[PDB]
RNA sequence: ACCCACUCGGCACCUUACGAGAAAUCAAAGUCUUUGGGUUCUGGGGGGAGUAUGGUCGCAAGGCUGAAACUUAAAGGAAUU
RNA sequence: UUCGGGUCUUGUAAUUGGAAUGAGUACAAUGUAAAUACCUUAACGAGGAACAACUGGAGGGCAAGUCUGGUGCCAGCAGCCG
């Protein structure tokens, strides 16, 4: 796997992450 | 040149960049986060002692290939479970469920020996007798 | 049982009756004999255990 | 030239291939009972290949039953044969 | 909570376990004196680099400085009254120079072997162990005794003891006890 | 016996170079091997180690067996040899010759008080090759060689007796050392040392006083 | 405006290194075991991971800061046939 | 001239021989507050089966075997490479 593209992945997840933290506030 | 500073009077910057630095080294970081003590199956300490849960082969890593005799012990300090392998080509037939066997560290410091994957310790004795001692055919198991 | 079968296996053989090796001083001295003293049979590389074949 | 059957021994089971898993492991369906996790030994890793529901002559680990050996394999033939000799119950069907 | 006795290990062990032709020096060395162990050499070795590292230091500090007179001048002294140094090497720049050998051929058993008595090291040795052998009427039992020079006109076997001259003793008086109703 | 190519050769055959010294005095290129068997008889050859060494092909991997040897006496003459060939016994024997043909003399020195007879080296010496730096530095009398066995070998050839090493890099790649540890030698001749400040004769050559005795006529 | 010669400052380049360097190469990557002109920052095997967490700055995307458990005998560099 | 005496030195044999001894025991006398033990000693106390040295290793690193059986990628070993 290219950096920058595991990069975007750990990034999508991140977005997910943040997401899921939200809705538990 | 030279990245550090050299002045007479510079003194206390060489001090304070040393010890960020030594963070950067393994040991150093095990001994003042105090690893050894909050993780680490063992204490801290060289030895533990804990009671046999079950007797698990584990399949050893490549090139080799072997069942390699270990034990699924829980310690008695703290009551956490680790994986023990069983040293020499009897000895697993010593060893039995719900025994008391004193476990050392495998050689590593910590680390995974030879071929057997996610094994660190060693079966030293087994209810209160050493294993070595029952393989050269020294002493007796007295039962448990 | 899978394990400690080899053991298992092999022949229990016994452990000749010998003469005692002379231990301490003695048993340096004997050494010493054995390489220094007599330095028998060189070959130019001088060795310790020869095998019997 | 012909090749020999080899019936089971003590400590020994006739088992089938249930399913692939990976990594030099087969779920078998042993002819005991049990659906053990036969992890295959050393020497069927090289050349003797596996199926999907083929019979494996299954060594079981004496100490832990659920983790066994694999030592053997059959064809269908053989499979055939071991059914008339009465030696598993009768479902051993390989033709892929 | 009684004043803590001094302890001193007093050899030292090599920093390389199996460098072969060392290993064989040392097995020569053995043979040469009848030494019991590796242990013994080491010791000897241990206290050669003491005298070395005291050398060095005086050697370090200015020629005719009081130190340098001082000390080296009585580490010389002692070193000529035990016999390891030559009368014609009174120079602390000699004292380094020194080498195992000199210390071994000063112990008691080969001193002993030296002036006769023995027949061979081991010989000595046995005698030295057998309570056999005094220096100055006072018997010694020690094989690495290390002999002082003057002390050493005067290396005899006991007055106990047979070899010079009392009770036979033992397996001889036995043997007369034997002869003598028969 | 021996018939010699190069004049130098040619004079030391007739006599006319009594010692080793001259021709280290004059520079002048040692280049037949028996020139030094006949200046320095007592030159111990000590092999240090035999390597395999290969290569690629379109059908398996050609081996080749390079030999490294270390020659000397024990009055300030080394020799350093590295030959590779196919058979391991010619290798040893090319690299003998290669180390003769080297051969270099060596400052010999006093750590403090010239006493008498000199022990260890004259002055503080670096030799760099690779990555591996040996630094020899003066040791006091009857403390022996302080080095790593490979280097300690060469210096004992050498006939210094007592020297401080620090050896850096990696040193492990033994052949490297060998030769940091040569040119460390070296270098203790051309260091310019105040017992050496003052100007002396420049004497002619014996390729010049004996030109006639040189060439086959 | 050219032409020649010199001269400071600049973007570079060419050939040699007698110096460096693991080498590729380098007028600095030189004046380093013959080690010290002054200084700021950064690294200490590979993974885990620029992740977890806590700050803080952003409207948000994100940024700056930044672990450990555990895991592993190599990951790498320059050159070779 | 073929030996060989072996005049001189060495190692090896369940060959054989007188010597020496403390490890033990033990009268005593020391020692000691009283005792132990030491140091000193009358008496016993060495010949291989005893009065028996073990602990780890013998691919490399690293001293030491490509000896003899067994095992056959299993049992196991291996700090690392294996
Ligand atoms: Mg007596
Ligand atoms: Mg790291
Ligand atoms: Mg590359
Ligand atoms: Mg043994
Ligand atoms: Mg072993
Ligand atoms: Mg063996
Ligand atoms: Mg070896």
């Amino acid at each position: 796997m290219r950096a920058k593209w595991r990069k975007k992945r750990t990034r999508r997840l991140k977005r997910k992450r943040r997401k899921v933290r939200a809705r538990s506030k | 040149g030279k990245g550090k500073p050299r002045g007479l009077n510079s003194a206390r910057k060489l001090r304070v960049h040393r010890r960020n630095n030594r963070w950067a080294e393994t040991t150093y970081k095990k001994r003042l986060l105090g690893t050894a003590f909050k993780s680490s199956p063992f204490g801290g300490s060289s030895h533990a002692k804990g009671i046999v849960l079950e007797k698990i082969g584990i399949e050893s890593k490549q090139p080799n290939s072997a069942i390699r005799k270990c034990v699924r012990v829980q310690l008695i300090k703290n009551g956490k479970k680790v994986t023990a392998f069983v040293p020499n080509d009897g000895c697993l037939n010593f060893v039995d469920e719900n025994d008391e066997v004193l476990l050392a560290g495998f050689g590593r410091k910590g680390k995974a020996k030879g071929d057997i994957p996610g094994v660190r310790f060693k079966v030293v004795k087994v209810s209160g007798v050493s294993l070595l001692a029952l393989w050269k055919e020294k002493k007796e198991k007295p039962r448990s | 049982a899978r394990a400690g079968k080899v053991k298992s296996q092999t022949p229990k053989v016994e452990k000749q009756e010998k003469p005692k090796q002379p231990k301490g001083r003695a048993y340096k001295r004997l050494l010493y004999t054995r390489r220094f003293v007599n330095v028998t049979l060189t070959n130019g590389k001088r060795k310790m255990n020869p095998s019997p074949s | 030239p012909k090749r020999e059957l080899i019936y089971k021994e003590e400590g020994q089971e006739y088992a089938q291939i249930t399913k692939m898993l990976g990594n030099g492991r087969v779920e078998a369906s042993c002819f005991d009972g049990n659906k053990r996790m036969a992890h295959i030994r050393g020497k069927l890793r090289k050349k003797v290949w596996m199926g999907q529901g083929d019979i494996i002559l299954v060594s079981l680990r004496d100490f832990q039953d659920d983790q066994c050996d694999v030592v053997h394999k059959y064809n269908l033939d053989e499979a055939r044969t071991l059914k008339n000799q009465g030696e598993l119950p009768e479902n051993a069907k390989i033709n892929e | 909570p009684r004043a803590p006795r001094t302890y001193s290990k007093t050899y030292s062990t090599p920093k390389r376990p199996y460098e072969s032709a060392r290993l064989d020096a040392e097995l020569k060395l053995a043979g040469e004196y009848g030494l019991k162990n590796k242990r013994e050499i080491y010791r000897i070795s241990f206290q050669l680099s003491k005298i070395r590292r005291a050398a060095r230091d005086l050697l370090t500090r200015d020629e005719k400085d009081p130190k340098r007179l001082f000390e080296g001048n009585a580490l010389i002294r002692r070193l000529v009254r035990i016999g390891v140094l030559s009368e014609d090497k009174k120079k602390l720049d000699y004292v380094l120079a020194l080498k195992v050998e000199d210390f071994l051929e000063r112990r008691l058993q080969t001193q002993v072997y030296k002036l006769g008595l023995a027949k061979s090291v081991h010989h000595a040795r046995v005698l030295i162990s057998q309570r056999h052998i005094a220096v100055g009427k006072q018997i010694v039992n020690i094989p690495s005794f290390m002999v002082r020079l003057e002390s050493e006109k005067h290396i005899d076997f006991a007055r106990t003891s047979p070899f010079g001259g009392a009770r036979p003793g033992r397996v001889a008086r036995k043997r007369a006890a034997a002869a003598g109703g028969e | 016996g021996w018939v010699p190519v190069t004049k130098l050769g040619r004079l030391v055959k007739a006599g006319k170079i009594s010692s080793i010294e001259e021709i280290f005095l004059h520079s002048l290129p040692v280049k037949e091997f028996q020139i030094i068997d006949q200046l320095l008889p007592n030159l111990k050859d000590e092999v240090m180690n035999i390597k395999p060494v290969q290569k690629q092909t379109r059908a398996g991997q050609r081996t080749r067996f390079k030999a490294v040897v270390v020659v000397g006496d024990s009055n300030g003459h080394v020799g350093l040899g590295i030959k590779t060939a196919k058979e391991v016994a010619g290798a040893i024997r090319a690299g003998i010759i290669i180390a003769k043909l080297s051969v270099i003399p060596i400052r010999r020195g006093y750590w403090g008080t010239n006493l008498g007879q000199p022990h260890s080296l004259a002055t503080k010496t670096s030799g760099k090759c690779g990555s591996v730096s040996v630094r020899l530095i003066p040791a006091p009398r009857g403390s022996g060689i302080v080095a790593s066995p490979a280097v300690k070998k060469l210096m004992q050839l050498a006939g210094v007796e007592d020297v401080y090493t620090s050896s850096t890099g990696s040193t492990r790649t033994l052949e490297n050392t060998l030769k940091a540890a040569f040119v460390a030698i070296g270098n203790t001749y051309g260091f310019l040392t105040p017992n050496l400040w003052e100007v002396q004769a420049l004497t002619p050559s014996p390729m010049d006083v004996y030109a006639d005795y040189a060439t086959a006529s």
